[PDB]
């Protein structure tokens, strides 16, 4: 205890302090100001429609539904509370998807109940007015979500979930060509629409027990051309992109048996870093 | 397509960059 | 008790050296011309110990690299890397990523102490090894009497209380009393600082055992004569074995280096502490549990300990002692670059340290007249009239009456500084003569030697006769020196300009006054004269003998006198010209006698030229010596004898009061009591040395300074630093040295701290601002540890801003190296520009790639999680985990690319602490390589292939080197009207809160 109180002086040496403590409220003062600045210019050169860069999200991601805490869904039959919290995740997504939720023709547009050409709506710009939406009704994924028919444990005897592609902004997915290398039992509707299958191991020896059934729009497993390009969260906000269930029904139940998810394209990739990046991979386990 | 930046000729440029600068700094600590 | 050991070392000694024959024989038990018995030799050497020192109480094993391995720096990254460690060992309470950030970061700091400490412990090594190199024990036998016959034996098997004989170049074996004694003199220089060689002779003379005639001591060397003496004292119970006992017994203080860098550890472990606490507080404050909390204080804490300023520190120093090496000057420890810069006093010694300990002929009395020789040791001055008939006669009898010679070895060799057998006035003689009046081997042998009487010990007249060579008259011609009123006692006539003369009291006291002058000039003075003999009563065959006198002594003719003292080394006087303009205390010590000590010191500068001591007024105002009020006297010469007498306070009265100081008659112990009693003031002190009298306040110093090759072996060991040229113009190099490094080691010091806060803020508001982090581990070393580093150490080629040696040295207390103006800088202004820069390019970065500043916060919980791969940024677009995670990794990029641009502006504006950057220029290489390749390496680090993998750094897009540059020139700018401002106006604001 000595700095603290000494002859004339606050600890350390008090009789200037209010110098260098106005001095410091200045120059950060400028400090900040400067930086705010610099932000400001930096905000002037950030376009109001589009990324300046969108490369890093090139080869989009497969996501799912009921994202779990680690790619697993584990769970009762039985037990209500076992299914709980991936129901919900589920209520919750498709909770904007409801017929009634979009009701507004303005802002909204009805288009096929088949897979068809990509919407192409003008430029980026806003001189073309706020752009419609493509209406995406449950009914189009059936037995699973089901509108308000069945299932509607939404899975609770046997598991499915929901398959979706990333929005990215300008994005026209390419289908792989009517010339395709392997592409599994998949339907014939390549020119008008973005396909996914599933599999239980990569490429090797597989634990693969299982039968699944797709439900997508107009009954190709897949995402309509129709719904893209994406135009963005200033131009299209309330745009649902494309969905398409995925219902495994026949599976060993005590085991844990692997799941990949694949889409297929010239405009699709995927990393074996990046096991969500044109990919998926789901690990499930229905015990009872 | 926009989802190409091309990282090879920035990663060619910064590395002669590197080079040049390096010899550079080589040459200037050795004045003879 | 080996305090009570020191405590009676530290007091000057006694002895038994006052007795008869009789009793001292009697206290040994022993016979004084047989000696004692091989018996009684073998069962007494081998009662206690061979007669010789101890070898050193040290020699510390290898594992002494642990020392280079703590220190008080190496102790703040231990601690530092203990606590990541302990943050990773936390952070095992949840499945987590440290395996690349706090595990890594501790191994790390570990590796940084190691790897400096294997530097220094090498470098240090290196140093030690040239030492011992340097060493040099030829062993030396001792002639000992045992049974009657003279046996040559090991002196290692030399006991106590046996007879031992030395001759002429023979070194002094152990402590001896001498019981007889023909024409010896040794040489007590080494040991007791006694310039001239000391007579030696059986009879008590001086009631101080040093000082007095009977004693022989250890380590001195016989220079002419022989003598006989029994063994007072053997091995460590010697003189010289207390002395070296006593040094290394002795403690080195702290450097004030080492308190310097202390100061500053508590600088930064007070701010670290300080924000980890504060933030830890802060974090608890808003949602973060006790766990992530404690995380939080471990990762600030440690974030703001500086890993690469110990290394590029250690480096720093490392490199003046490069230059200190180069020059010839040798540091054993590292820290020692510095303390000469520090210094405010030097205590000195003086033969064979400020002077050359090398007796030389001065001046002359010839014809009346007195005439300077030329002095000087390359024959640069000025020779007088050699021509005058007396300075033939005189130069004459001078070589005549020399039992000193040439040696064997001695032709090539200058005649100054080639080797002679003999005494050393008797060799400055010889060389004096062989030097002036052509060769005197020619003109020793033209007369040749009949009888000749070696100098008694009382009257000191040596006297000899030969034959005459002159063709006109064949005279028996006696040749006579000696003490000067001696000489005037036993003589009549006079010579002048080739004629005698008797002698009148004018002429006769004018000699008088003459000695009188260049006695009390400093320069002991040697009276010369000769007598033809009267051949008509002394024939051509007449056989005269010394058996007793068969000639006249007295009406002799008296030629002239001859002056002699030792100068100083060359580079002296002007050094210490140098050390007073710097403002250090020059103060000598001495154990010579004051007569010579106060014309030396008056010589050199450290008694100036208009200053005088309450002896001198007194002297000049015909009253007694207490009548002056010694408070109007600036130099004071005090005496040995009243030190001793002499309490705390007294010396503190005289160290005080008297501005330039001399200390003669004074034993080592007493010169570690002078040394001490400085360091009380408060006040660091540097010693310079020759012999073991300074080994126990070269050692005390805060800095030991000993002499290369004139020095002795204690002396060096006890020293923290060598001159191998001994030159002691790098005396003065030193203190430039030293008084450099400090500044430059600031600059260097500020430049990391700077770094410190746009590493650190990214951490901190990551934790509040709840961001996706900015700035990551790796980035982050690959400033501290990978770019920094060669600016840092650039920083140490940095030049004098301005004159640096006509300031006073620093207060320790003030001016200390990391101050509250420094940290102020670093943290407080500059590196928030630095911040600020980065927080901009993450900004840049960010939105440029679809995330909105504005929408970037909050987003860190989602960010980080790895499992949610829709996430949604300003445009409505979905990134995977890896996407987004790899725009946080090309965002830590250029962050750090950032820190770099910045590092740039103030690697410039460190590199000068006062002066415009158009004043110093940017004249430094190392500085100008160090910003080309900082930057190339940067730019490797980012555009490198395979580092997105390996460093989780992605290239940049061009446009992101672009957007740090604004604030790095503000950087520029800023400080350079702020070193404006300081310059234009030093009173001052700018000047009392910034400048560091
Ligand atoms: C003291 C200062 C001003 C030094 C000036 C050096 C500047 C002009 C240098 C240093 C680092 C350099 C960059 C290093 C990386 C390359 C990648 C290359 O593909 C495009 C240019 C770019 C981005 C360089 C532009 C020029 C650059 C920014
Ligand atoms: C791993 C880390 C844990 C806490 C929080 O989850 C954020 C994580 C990423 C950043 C990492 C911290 C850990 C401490 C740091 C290395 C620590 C640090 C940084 C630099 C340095 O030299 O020393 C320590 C501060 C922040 C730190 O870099
Ligand atoms: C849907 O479920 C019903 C009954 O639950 C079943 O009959 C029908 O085959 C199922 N269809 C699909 C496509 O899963
Ligand atoms: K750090
Ligand atoms: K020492
Ligand atoms: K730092
Ligand atoms: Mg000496």
């Amino acid at each position: 205890i000595w700095n603290s109180e000494k002859k004339e002086f606050l600890g350390r040496t008090g009789g200037s302090w209010f110098k260098i403590l106005l001095f410091y409220v200045i120059f950060y003062g400028c400090l900040a100001g400067i930086f705010i600045g610099t932000i400001q210019v930096m905000l002037l050169t950030i376009s109001e429609f589009k990324p300046t860069y969108q490369d890093r999200v090139a080869p989009p991601g497969l996501t799912q539904i009921p994202q779990s805490q680690k790619t697993e869904i584990s769970f009762r039959p039985n037990d209500p509370q076992s299914y709980e919290s991936y129901v919900v995740s589920i209520v919750r997504f498709l909770e904007k998807y409801k017929d009634l939720a979009q009701k507004d023709d303005m802002i909204f547009e009805d288009c096929g109940n088949v897979p068809s050409e990509l919407k192409e709506r003008g430029e980026y710009n806003n001189e073309r007015g706020e752009r419609k939406v493509c209406r995406f009704r449950l009914e189009w994924l059936g037995n699973c979500s089901g509108l308000n028919d069945e299932t509607y444990g939404y899975k609770d005897g046997k598991p499915c979930v929901i398959i979706k592609l990333n929005r990215v902004l300008g994005f026209k997915p390419k289908p792989p060509k009517n010339e395709s290398l392997e592409t599994y039992p998949v339907m014939k509707y390549n020119p008008y629409v973005l396909p996914v299958h599933c599999t239980g191991k990569r490429d090797e020896d597989k634990e693969k027990v299982g039968t699944m059934e797709y439900f997508g729009l107009g009954g190709y497993p897949g995402f309509p051309l129709q719904y893209y390009p994406y135009y963005g969260k200033l131009l299209q906000p309330k745009y649902l992109q494309p969905l398409m269930a995925v219902q495994f029904t026949n599976l060993t139940m005590d085991t844990e048996i692997r799941i990949e998810c694949k889409a297929y394209g010239e405009n699709i990739g995927y990393s074996e870093k990046d096991r969500f990046q044109g990919r998926f991979d789901v690990k499930i386990e229905v015990k009872s | 397509d926009p989802f190409y930046y091309d990282y090879e000729t920035v990663r060619n440029g910064g590395l002669i960059f590197a080079a040049l600068a390096f010899i550079v700094g080589l040459i200037i600590i050795l004045s003879k | 008790k080996e305090r009570d050991m020191d405590e009676l070392k530290k007091e000057v000694s006694m002895d038994d050296h006052k007795l008869s024959l009789d009793e001292l024989h009697r206290k040994y038990g022993t016979d004084l011309s047989r000696g004692l018995t091989p018996a009684r030799a073998a069962e007494i050497l081998a009662r206690d110990g061979p007669n010789a020192l101890t070898p050193p109480p040290t020699t510390p094993e290898w594992v002494k690299f642990c020392r280079q391995l703590f220190g008080g720096f190496s102790m703040l990254l231990w601690i530092g890397a203990i606590l990541c460690f302990l943050a990773y060992g936390i952070q095992a309470a949840t499945e987590e990523e440290p395996q690349n950030d706090n595990l890594y970061l501790g191994v790390v700091l570990s590796a940084v102490v190691i790897i400096t400490g294997c530097f220094s412990y090498y470098q240090e090594a290196k140093s030690s090894k040239i030492m011992e190199s340097f060493k040099n024990m030829v062993p030396q036998q001792a002639l000992v009497i045992r049974n009657g016959e003279k046996m040559s034996i090991n002196a290692e098997e030399v006991v106590v209380g046996d007879l031992v004989e030395v001759k002429g170049g023979d070194r002094i074996p152990a402590d001896l009393r001498i019981i007889s004694a023909n024409g010896c003199k040794v040489d007590n220089s080494s040991l007791t600082g006694e310039s001239e060689p000391q007579t030696r002779s059986p009879d008590f003379t001086n009631e101080n055992p040093l000082e007095t005639r009977n004693i022989a001591f250890f380590s001195t060397n016989c220079v002419e004569g022989t003598a006989r003496g029994i063994v007072v004292y053997t091995g460590d119970r010697t003189v010289m074995g207390r002395i070296a006992t006593l040094a290394s017994g002795l403690e080195g203080g702290q450097t004030p280096i080492a308190a310097e860098i202390e100061h500053f550890i508590h600088i930064i472990t007070g701010v670290a502490v300080f924000l980890g606490v504060s933030f830890f507080i802060l974090s608890l404050i808003l949602e973060y549990t006790w766990l992530e909390a404690v995380i939080f204080l471990i990762g600030i804490i440690v974030a703001n300990v500086p890993e690469g300023l110990l290394a590029t520190v250690t480096v720093c120093l490392t490199l003046t002692a490069k230059r200190m090496a180069r020059k010839n000057c040798l540091v054993k420890n590292l820290e020692a670059v510095e303390t000469l810069g520090s210094t405010s006093t030097i205590c000195s010694d003086k033969t064979g340290t400020l002077t050359q300990n090398r007796m030389t002929v001065a001046h002359m009395w010839s014809d009346n007249q007195i005439h300077e020789a030329d002095t000087t040791e390359n024959q640069s001055g000025v020779s007088f009239d050699k021509t005058s008939a007396t300075w033939l006669a005189l130069s004459r009898i001078a070589g005549l009456c020399n039992r000193a010679v040439f040696q064997a070895n001695q032709e090539n060799l200058p005649i100054l500084k080639r080797a002679v057998a003999g005494d050393a006035s008797e060799s400055a003689l010889l060389k004096c003569i062989e030097l002036c009046c052509g060769s005197v081997k020619e003109m020793r042998e033209r007369y040749t030697k009949i009888v000749e009487i070696p100098f008694n010990s009382t009257n000191k007249y040596q006297l000899s006769i030969h034959k005459n060579p002159n063709t006109a008259e064949p005279r028996h011609l006696l040749v006579m020196k000696g003490a000067p009123e001696r000489i005037l006692d036993r003589c009549s006539s006079i010579l002048i300009h080739g004629k005698e003369q008797p002698l009148d009291e004018e002429l006769k006291d004018a000699f008088q006054n003459a000695y009188l002058e260049l006695g009390g000039l400093g320069e002991r003075v040697l009276g010369f004269c000769h007598l033809f003999l009267p051949d008509e009563q002394f024939p051509e065959g007449f056989q005269f003998d010394t058996d007793d006198v068969n000639f006249p002594l007295d009406n002799l003719c008296f030629v002239g006198l001859i002056s002699m003292i030792d100068p100083p080394r060359a580079a002296v006087p002007d050094a210490v010209g140098k050390c007073r303009s710097a403002g250090i205390k020059v103060i000598m010590v001495t154990g010579d006698h004051p007569i010579t000590a106060k014309a030396i010191a008056k010589g050199v500068g450290i008694i100036s030229e208009g200053n005088e001591t309450v002896e001198d007024i007194a002297a000049r105002l015909n009253i007694p010596v207490s009548q002056v009020n010694p408070r109007d006297a600036k130099a004071c010469v005090v005496h040995g004898s009243d030190l001793k007498d002499m309490t705390s306070e007294q010396l503190d009265d005289i160290l005080k009061y008297h501005t330039e100081i001399v200390f003669a008659r004074t034993s080592p112990q007493q010169k570690l009591i002078i040394v001490e009693g400085c360091q009380r003031q408060g006040a660091i002190v540097a010693v310079t040395g020759d012999g073991v009298n300074d080994s126990p306040a070269s050692k005390k110093a805060d800095i030991g300074v000993a002499m290369g090759i004139a020095g002795s072996d204690v002396s060096k060991q006890a020293a923290d630093m060598i001159l191998l040229d001994d030159n002691f113009a790098s005396i003065v190099t030193g203190v430039e040295e030293g008084r450099l490094i400090f500044d430059n080691l600031k600059k260097s010091i500020a430049y990391t701290l700077t770094s410190n806060i746009p590493e650190i803020t990214p951490f901190l508001i990551f934790i509040i601002a709840n961001i996706p982090l900015p700035l990551g581990t790796v980035t982050i070393l690959c400033i501290d540890l990978g770019t920094d580093m060669v600016p840092a150490i650039s920083l140490a080629y940095e030049q004098a801003e301005s004159d640096i040696m006509k300031r006073q040295p620093r207060n320790p207390k003030t001016d200390k190296l990391v101050n509250e103006q420094l940290i102020s800088m670093a943290y407080g202004q500059i590196g928030m520009i630095q911040a600020l820069g980065g927080f901009f390019t993450y900004f840049v970065i960010l939105a440029e790639n679809g995330f909105l500043p504005i929408h970037l916060l909050g987003l860190r919980v989602n960010w980080d999680d790895r499992w949610i791969n829709d996430v949604e940024d300003s445009y409505g677009q979905q990134w995977t985990y890896e996407q987004r995670k790899i725009v946080e990794f090309t965002c830590h990029t250029p962050f750090f690319v950032t820190i770099v641009v910045v590092q740039w502006a103030d690697l410039v504006i460190c590199k000068t602490r006062r002066n415009s950057v158009f004043q110093q220029g940017m004249k430094n290489k190392i500085l100008i390589f160090g910003l080309f390749e900082e930057t190339a390496l940067a730019a490797f680090l980012s555009y490198c292939p395979g580092m997105g993998v390996a460093l989780r750094m992605y290239p940049l897009k061009p446009t992101w080197w672009f957007c740090a540059f604004p604030y790095s020139l503000l950087i520029f700018v800023y400080d350079e009207v702020r070193k404006l401002i300081i310059r234009r106006r030093p009173g001052g604001w700018v000047e009392k809160e910034t400048y560091y």
